[PDB]
């Protein structure tokens, strides 16, 4: 409770467009462009200035533009005055984040960002190893939005990708004025047997309009019943459905929509490293 | 010894659905689609 | 036949009753209150200087959730091709003391933040924060921080539930208890759906015989709200400003097609 | 707002409106279908998910009518109802 | 050109090892340049 | 999943779409012009399209 | 420049080039289909449901 | 990590009901009714200053 770990998604189950399909998952647009489900990367990656046995050093200095091993151009452009980057410096590619210089037995070797990632430098420490050698570490988060193909997953093995992110104006609804943040197919839960998940809804919609958390530990929890019971008399069909309108067209459906507040964790899959091609 | 010698363009990503392409379709990534 | 019938005046939001309309217009009205109907916002910010406990892509985005005054009387929010005009809102603190909203620096005294209360960030020891955030026009369909604020609608029906439902009282009570308007005669009693009205289980088995929905046919109750960057009245207007242009637009378009 | 004519055929018309979403397509098709010399007239988005959004318009009348001045009639129609309806508002607040 | 835990910066370079010559500390920090950083605001 | 309960609703005793529905969905598939989109079974409680 | 007939261009992948499908674990032959490339924008491939 | 500045579904400011939120709650009083007594309409808008956890008061004393 004082480091979670997710978001209270107010779900709606339905499959809208066809696009939440096998186990996929549709998201609200504006609510991610406000930051629902939004997270940040961290990759640090280290030099050590390396001290050969012969006499030879290593040296972090910007790699004169020269021969033997020089990747030319500006990849050193991040570079400073000792070959390292300082912060806040975009970075991509095979950007080079710190000159090296390795002798014969001169080459480069100089550590470049990683192939699919790219992002801004936040800190540059510089201290020293048990060997009495200079080490540099330089970390470098990479701001992640959800985008299309992340992996979304509540508490109840319900994994699911972000198949279509939906503008909230296209967005359906509740007379209440409940606008869903993710919308499950309706196809991925009488299949599986996870009552857990509809109770968690109905749990979490309660606790949204009582103010109460709500006790979900395991055998003593309020009683499905006693929650569906409360919800009402706070103001809301028991069934944990309302009504909902089409954003597109714009009748209602001739239906009731579930629509609850399920728990989500964001996995640390996530699509921008997953994708690779080869040339 | 010889006894012992004979002897001893892709990518990939997730998947996302779209009922709004031709079943013979295959949506790509237009930066896959700028390496391949 | 067009009729407006304004149920609430809130501070900067607004609750009314629109009839002799129908679903389609109604939802051209919604759809483009949100996503066409622009103000001010912050589209991108030049760090001098972050030594606070926030990544500058973080503060960034939050500087792009401040509600920014949008004025009506100045700028042509009905337009389709909007003025790129940008409005330099900066900032130089230094801890210790949080920073809020209200500590910015505007070029332009009609263009600040709505509100000077929101918590920006934390600022310690030594933590020094310089920037000079640029905010121009959008719209909410390019992004949600553009969003001038939201709108709900439902249909505007009359729910009759016969006196043969037992403990009809308690539906009445209720209706009157939440505010929906109710009327009584010699059979059943008639509740306006001003907002939603989720009958008890204990009278979802009437739900048909005894008792039974009607909608009004074009009559649609609205709830519009902003944050401070236009009057919520105003909103309404420009949503059927551009929806007057967009058509206009669209005729020009076809004279010269034909 | 870009008009990229389809096809054309006797009393037939079908295009793409550059720039536009659900919002102005929907409201035209169903102010479309008030006037009845319009035998057809519907949209659909085969493409939802690039920048496009762009949707594709199809209009198909009797031949009392061409397509063009019914889609003058739907836009007018939109024009006439937003301005009364803008009319009735500002009368309102008081 | 640098810093370390809870003070002050030090000078540039270098020739025997490296430890904060203010704080005996080991660590250093390089600091933020102070120039010009556009951050897209989204 | 969809596309079987998408068929029993489109393909039940009680199917009648209003020309609201049909006439703007058909665009998810194409085939009218003339003599395919006619011309209107039910009339009886309102036209509609069974 | 004067290219002339017979040099040869690699251009990006268009609308409508011949690409195959792939899931593995491959059990039947099923398992590798040729499609049609269709670019779209994002970072994942889209799999038309049937 | 401070209160998501204004809110993720109904997108509106809720920042600025932050601290009068917690130190209401923090003599008694529930925060139900809290709520109610500020602009906290639908449940959506409530859901994201019920929830949150305010991590900040942690990072910060760091760097
Ligand atoms: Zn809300």
């Amino acid at each position: 409770e004082d480091r979670p770990a997710g978001q209270n998604f107010v779900v709606a189950v339905l499959s809208y467009h066809g696009y939440n399909m096998e186990d996929a998952v549709i998201i609200n647009k504006a609510s991610i462009e406000r930051g629902l489900a939004r997270s940040t990367f961290f990759r640090t990656y280290e030099a050590e200035e390396k001290r050969y046995l012969g006499g030879q050093k290593d040296n972090f200095e910007v790699p004169s533009p020269n021969i033997q091993g020089y990747l030319g151009e500006k990849y050193y452009r991040h570079l400073d005055e000792d070959g390292l980057i300082f912060p806040e410096s975009k970075v991509e590619g095979k950007d080079v984040l710190v000159g090296r210089t390795s002798p014969p037995r001169r080459r480069e070797t100089s550590v470049t960002v990683r192939p699919s990632e790219k992002g801004v430098v936040d800190k540059v420490i510089v201290t020293e190893t048990g060997d009495g050698t200079k080490l540099v570490k330089v970390t470098v988060r990479d701001l992640r939005i959800p985008e299309l193909g992340d992996k979304f997953a509540s508490r109840h093995g319900q994994k699911g990708v972000i198949g279509l992110i939906v503008p909230q104006e296209d967005m359906p609804w509740t007379e209440s004025g409940i606008v869903p943040d993710l919308i499950v197919n309706p196809h991925g839960i009488p299949s599986r047997m996870t009552v857990g998940q509809l109770i968690e809804a109905i749990g979490g919609k309660v606790a949204s309009l009582t103010g109460r958390r709500v006790d979900g530990t395991a055998f003593i929890g309020e009683p499905e019943e006693k929650l569906r019971k409360e919800l009402e008399e706070l103001g809301f069909k028991h069934s944990g459905r309302e009504i909902m309108y089409d954003g597109i067209t714009g009748r209602r459906l001739e239906a009731d929509i579930f629509i609850g507040v399920i728990y989500y964790q964001r996995l640390h899959h996530m699509v921008a490293d997953k994708m690779h091609a080869r040339s | 010894t010889l006894a012992q010698r004979l002897k001893g363009f892709s990518a990939r990503t997730v998947i996302s659905p779209d009922p709004m392409i031709s079943i013979n379709e295959v949506g790509v990534p237009l930066a896959v689609a700028m390496e391949l | 036949m067009v009729e407006f019938k304004i149920l609430e005046k809130r501070p900067d939001s607004i609750k009314f009753i629109v009839s002799g309309v129908d679903v389609p217009f109604a939802n051209a009205l919604r759809r483009t209150i949100l996503s066409e109907v622009p103000t001010f916002a912050v589209d991108e910010v030049e760090f001098l200087e972050n030594d606070s406990a926030l990544f500058d892509e973080i503060i960034a985005h939050r500087l792009a959730m401040i509600p920014l005054t949008t004025p009506h009387e100045r700028f042509s929010l009905d337009a389709l091709e909007l003025d790129d005009y940008t409005v330099t809102l900066s900032l130089e603190a230094e801890g210790p003391g949080m920073v809020y909203s209200g500590d910015l620096k505007s070029s332009d005294g009609d263009v600040k933040p709505a509100n000077p209360n929101i918590p920006i960030v934390k600022l310690a020891e030594g933590q020094r924060l310089t920037f000079n955030a640029y905010a121009r026009l959008g719209r909410g369909k390019d992004h949600a921080k553009w969003q001038p604020g939201f709108v709900y609608y439902k249909y505007l029906t009359k729910i009759h539930v016969s006196k043969d439902v037992p403990d009809w009282e308690e539906l009445k009570e209720l209706a009157e208890r939440r505010g929906l308007p109710v009327e009584e005669s010699d059979e059943e009693i008639v509740i306006t759906t001003i907002k939603a009205f989720y009958l008890p289980r204990k009278f979802e088995e009437h739900m048909g015989k005894g008792i039974r929905e009607e909608i009004v046919p074009g009559s649609f109750v609205f709830t519009v709200e902003t944050n401070g960057e236009l009057p919520v009245e105003e909103i309404v207007s420009i949503a059927l400003k551009i929806l007057m242009r967009k058509s206009d637009r669209f005729i020009n378009e076809l004279h010269k097609l034909a | 707002m870009r008009i990229e004519v389809i096809r054309r055929e006797e009393n037939l018309l079908e295009f793409y409106l550059e720039g536009e979403d659900h919002t102005f397509a929907n409201l035209l098709t169903e102010t479309l279908h008030e006037n009845e010399h319009v035998t057809f007239a519907g949209y659909t988005i085969e493409h939802p998910i690039t920048m496009a959004r762009k949707p594709r318009f199809k209009v198909v009348t009797d031949g009392k009518i061409t397509p063009e001045k019914a889609l003058e009639e739907a836009a007018q129609k939109i024009f006439d109802r937003a301005r009364e309806v803008l009319e009735a508002w500002k009368a309102a607040i008081e | 050109c640098a810093k370390c835990g809870k003070e002050v910066e030090l000078d540039l370079a270098t020739a025997r090892e490296v430890r904060c010559p203010y704080c005996g500390s080991k660590i250093l920090y390089k600091p933020r340049p102070r120039v010009a950083r556009r951050v897209k605001a989204i | 999943q969809d596309h079987i309960s998408g068929g029993y609703l489109l393909t039940r005793e009680g199917a009648y779409f209003t020309r609201y529905e049909v006439e703007q969905m058909l665009m998810f598939a194409g085939m009218d012009v003339n003599e395919l989109p006619e011309p209107d079974k039910y009339e009886n409680g309102e036209p509609l399209w069974s | 420049e004067k290219l002339d007939i017979g040099w040869t261009v690699e251009r990006h992948l268009e609308d409508g080039d011949v690409v195959l499908f792939n899931r593995q674990p491959s059990l039947h032959r099923m398992s590798i289909m040729a499609h049609r490339v269709r670019v779209m924008p994002y970072r994942t491939f889209r799999l038309n449901l049937p | 990590m401070i209160v998501p500045v204004r809110c993720f579904t109904c997108g509106k400011v809720l920042a600025d009901k932050y601290y009068e939120f917690k130190k209401r709650v923090e003599a008694g009083e529930d925060p139900g009714k809290v709520l109610d007594d500020l602009g906290v309409e639908r449940y959506c808008c409530r859901r994201t200053l019920l929830s949150h956890v305010e991590l900040i008061d942690q990072v910060m004393v760091y760097k």
